[PDB]
RNA sequence: CCUUUAACGAGGAUCCAUUGGAGGGCAAGUCUGGUCGCAGCAGCCGCGGUAAUUCCAGCUCCAAUAGCGUAUAUUAAAGUU
RNA sequence: CGGGAAACCAAAGUCUUUGGGUUCCGGGGGGAGUAUGGUUGCAAAGCUGAAACUUAAAGGAAUUGACGGAAGGGCACCACC
RNA sequence: CGAGAUGGU
């Protein structure tokens, strides 16, 4: 059965961008999802998108531009505090030039740029690059 | 073939027997160091490209 | 020269037991012997003729050459150590055996 | 077939082995 | 004898305006991502600055009626140690024209190589830009990027390419059959060849267009040319 | 391929590791001890015995020669050996019912070489090693 | 004992550096004499059957150096737990 | 599409750009599905299941030959009518 | 659709 939300509409857009198409269809929404989608889009990675509603659950279409060359999720919500972050950063990235994690946070969900600004640990969400 | 097989030792027994033929001392330490790196760096004769070794014999 | 096996394989050099076959004696640690049985595995019963019995071995140059036979006669060498097994030197043609006993060389205990 | 042969060889050793051991005590 | 000119007239269209007019690098032709089909090319532009090194000599054969029946495979790599670097392979009767033709396809496979930083940007590029890999048969090859003055962790055959491309500082790692040579050459081949067609920040803004060499001499391969 | 990854896992993990261990062949004979009760030496890396009896082995082909040998008793179990006697003629010094130091062949219980069924080497002929008698800077007290 | 200080103390033929190697993996001889599937070598692949780059010796050369070789337990190499 | 050692596979794909959930289970070739203890069965037998010792390869997919008491064309009084 | 095992140089 459906286990888990999320992984499912990043493997979603991941299909489509490997394929070239320029909008794809995510089903069901989260509030989880729009605030991970928001991230990607702040760092200029997507284009903008549109919620539908429908009385159960909700979808969104999204617009892609080309640039992702990944994204990705970390099964269990493992814990990370900021002296770890580096461990992980250094497993995930492709380089220390570019490439973000994204961490849940209880001053809410974020870049890993930003959660050493606030001085701040969490959980693991995902990645992108 | 000369006795029996099996017989150990043979060989040498057999082998003619010579003496030492060196005299003169060899250096130690930084000396030979020294020895090596004049030999091997700083006078050098050029060959074609079938570069030849340290014990040419032929 | 005559062939007396049949085959495709030419591919070695002749036999040529033949011409200066220079008859041979013993030296020190040999002795002449007679085949009494033979064994799987390239090994032989020999019993040589002053009454010691030996268990014996075919020498790497021997192999699939000069093949030996019940009641055959060889000259064999013993070992300094372990005097129960020896190794053939030579085996004597019927025409090399009776020069032998010919010069008193074996006693008379020999099959020919 | 010396596979299933060398199966059938071993399961009448071993029926062999059982009637003789069980004899003893 | 004495090396006078005329040892080369062009059969292509790139190779009669390489050797007349304003084609002034190899970059103008990756650009608009040409094939090359004449060696002479390369030695116009890179020349005596190429340096060549033959990585192996091999043994095959095929089985007839009457015997076993050999030939010898020659590998090479030839690069500048400033950014550009090939690899070529041919198989022939004898040694000698292995060797010499084995030469030409080094040269006609050449590719351009980017560099980059593991900290910040001061100099000049050192390193590779970002973690990449490479495959060929069952091989795998992997590069990383490295703090200033480490110098090349490898095994001998990946690091000899590294070198002659001009990299000064990498980590690198390898899986299964590494012992074939021949593989393990064009898995590190392909791992330098993919530098400077992976999409990173930095290339993000919109490209603008020009002419290409065939259309902005168009009157020259007509007045005067055949 | 179906490996569980649950974040109250590790009980699975932790005891699936444990189990599986007992099928690599090295793990197993260093922690059963039936090999340390097997082996003739007691896990130590030389022992002493007094020599039995000299012979000459047969080589493995496609190669052919007559390997010289000894047969060994133990001083601290009474268990029996057969050791190789290294370099040419070193068989004249050894004689027969004297003390040798033997040790391991170099591959850790298993055979070497042409040699069929043989794990030991002799080192030391009562208190003299093989070397110091072949280089010809001792002899055999007598 | 170490540190300090008078008197004796060096021409090299001595006030003399050793332990393992030279087919490949792996730095270094398609030299010269002996043996002849024997004696022996060889972690592994392999050398020796009368013209041995591999055994036994002379000469020359290689590597580390007041140190170098071998047996056995154990960590890395092992993304072969 | 993409994957693989390849034969091949719309899954045997979305994997060094490596993490949707979860059950069983392999670790060079033999000795061996054997010995020994337990357990089920009227019996035949089923289930669970070692070690000492031995060895440099055993094995998979594919290429060029040779070979067949395999098939299809064509030829020769050193073949036959 | 008779019978047609084997292999020192």
């Amino acid at each position: 059965v459906r286990m888990n939300v999320l992984a499912d509409a990043l493997k979603s857009i991941n299909n489509a961008e490997k394929r070239g198409k320029r909008q794809v269809l995510i089903r069901p929404c989260s509030k989880v999802i729009v605030r991970f989608l928001t991230v990607m889009m702040k760092h200029g990675y997507i284009g903008e998108f549109e919620i539908i509603d429908d009385h159960r659950a909700g979808k969104i279409v999204v617009n892609l531009t080309g640039r992702l060359n990944k994204c990705g999720v970390i099964s269990p919500r493992f814990d990370v505090q900021l002296k770890d972050l580096e461990k992980w950063q250094n497993n995930l990235l492709p380089s220390r030039q570019f490439g973000f994690i994204v961490l849940t946070t209880s001053a809410g969900i974020m870049d890993h740029e930003e959660a050493r600004r606030k001085h701040t640990g969490g959980k693991i969400l995902g990645f992108f690059f | 073939v000369h006795g029996s097989l099996a017989r150990v030792g043979k060989v040498r027994g057999q082998t003619l027997k010579v003496a030492k033929q060196e005299k003169k001392k060899k250096r130690t330490g930084r000396a030979k160091r020294r020895m090596q790196y004049n030999r091997r760096f700083v006078n050098v004769v050029p060959t074609f490209g079938k570069k030849k070794g340290p014990n040419a014999n032929s | 020269n005559k062939g007396k096996g049949g085959k495709n394989r030419r591919r070695g050099k002749n036999e040529n037991e033949s011409e200066k076959r220079e008859l041979v004696f013993k030296e020190d640690g040999q002795e002449y012997a007679q085949v009494i049985k033979m064994l799987g595995n390239g090994r032989l019963e020999a019993m040589c003729f002053d009454g010691v019995k030996r268990l014996c071995h075919i020498r790497g140059k021997l192999r699939k050459k000069v093949w030996i036979n019940t009641s055959d006669i060889i000259l064999v060498g013993l070992r300094d150590y372990q005097d129960n097994k020896a190794d053939v030197i030579l085996k004597y043609n019927a025409d090399e055996a009776r020069s032998l006993k010919a010069y008193g060389e074996l006693p008379e205990h020999a099959k020919i | 077939m010396r596979a299933k042969w060398r199966k059938k060889r071993m399961r009448r050793l071993k029926r062999k082995r059982r009637k003789m051991r069980q004899r003893s005590k | 004898g004495k090396a006078e000119d005329k040892e080369w007239l062009p059969v292509t269209k790139l190779g009669r305006l390489v050797k007349d007019v304003k084609i002034k690098s190899l970059e103008e032709i990756y650009l608009f991502s040409l094939p090359i089909k004449e060696s002479e090319i390369i030695d116009f532009f890179l020349g005596a600055a190429l340096k060549d090194e033959v990585l192996k000599i091999m043994p095959v054969q095929k089985q007839t009626r009457a015997a076993q029946r050999t030939r010898f495979k020659a590998f090479v790599a030839i690069g500048d140690y400033n950014g550009h670097v090939g690899l070529g392979v041919k198989c022939s009767k004898e040694v000698a024209t292995a060797i010499r033709g084995a030469i030409i396809l080094a040269k006609l496979s050449i590719v351009p190589v980017r560099r980059g930083y593991w900290g910040n940007k001061i100099g000049k590029p050192h390193t590779v830009p970002c973690k990449v890999t490479g495959r060929c048969g069952s091989v795998l090859v992997h590069l990383i990027p490295a703090p200033r003055g480490t110098g090349i962790v490898s095994a001998p055959v990946p690091k000899k390419l590294l070198l002659m491309a001009g990299i000064d500082d990498c980590y690198t790692s390898a899986w299964s059959c590494t012992a074939t040579l021949g593989n393990f050459a064009k898995a590190t081949f392909d791992a330098i060849s993919k530098t400077y067609s992976y999409l990173t920040p930095d290339l993000w803004k919109e490209t603008v267009f020009t002419k290409s060499p065939y259309q902005e001499f168009t009157d020259h391969l007509v007045k005067t040319h055949t | 391929m179906g490996k569980c990854r649950g974040l109250r896992t590790a009980r699975k993990l932790r005891s699936h590791r444990r189990d599986q261990k007992w099928h690599d062949k090295q793990y197993k004979k260093a922690h059963l001890g039936t090999a340390l009760k097997a082996n003739p030496f007691g896990g130590a890396s030389h022992a002493k015995g007094i020599v039995l009896e000299k012979v000459g082995v047969e080589a493995k082909q496609p190669n052919s020669a007559i390997r010289k040998c000894v047969r060994v008793q133990l001083i601290k179990n009474g268990k029996k050996i057969t050791a190789f006697v290294p370099n040419d003629g070193c068989l004249n010094f050894i004689e027969e019912n004297d003390e040798v130091l033997v040790a391991g062949f170099g591959r850790k219980g298993h055979a070497v070489g042409d040699i069929p069924g043989v794990r030991f080497k002799v080192v030391k002929v009562a208190n003299v090693s093989l070397l110091a008698l072949y280089k010809g800077k001792k002899e055999r007290p007598r």
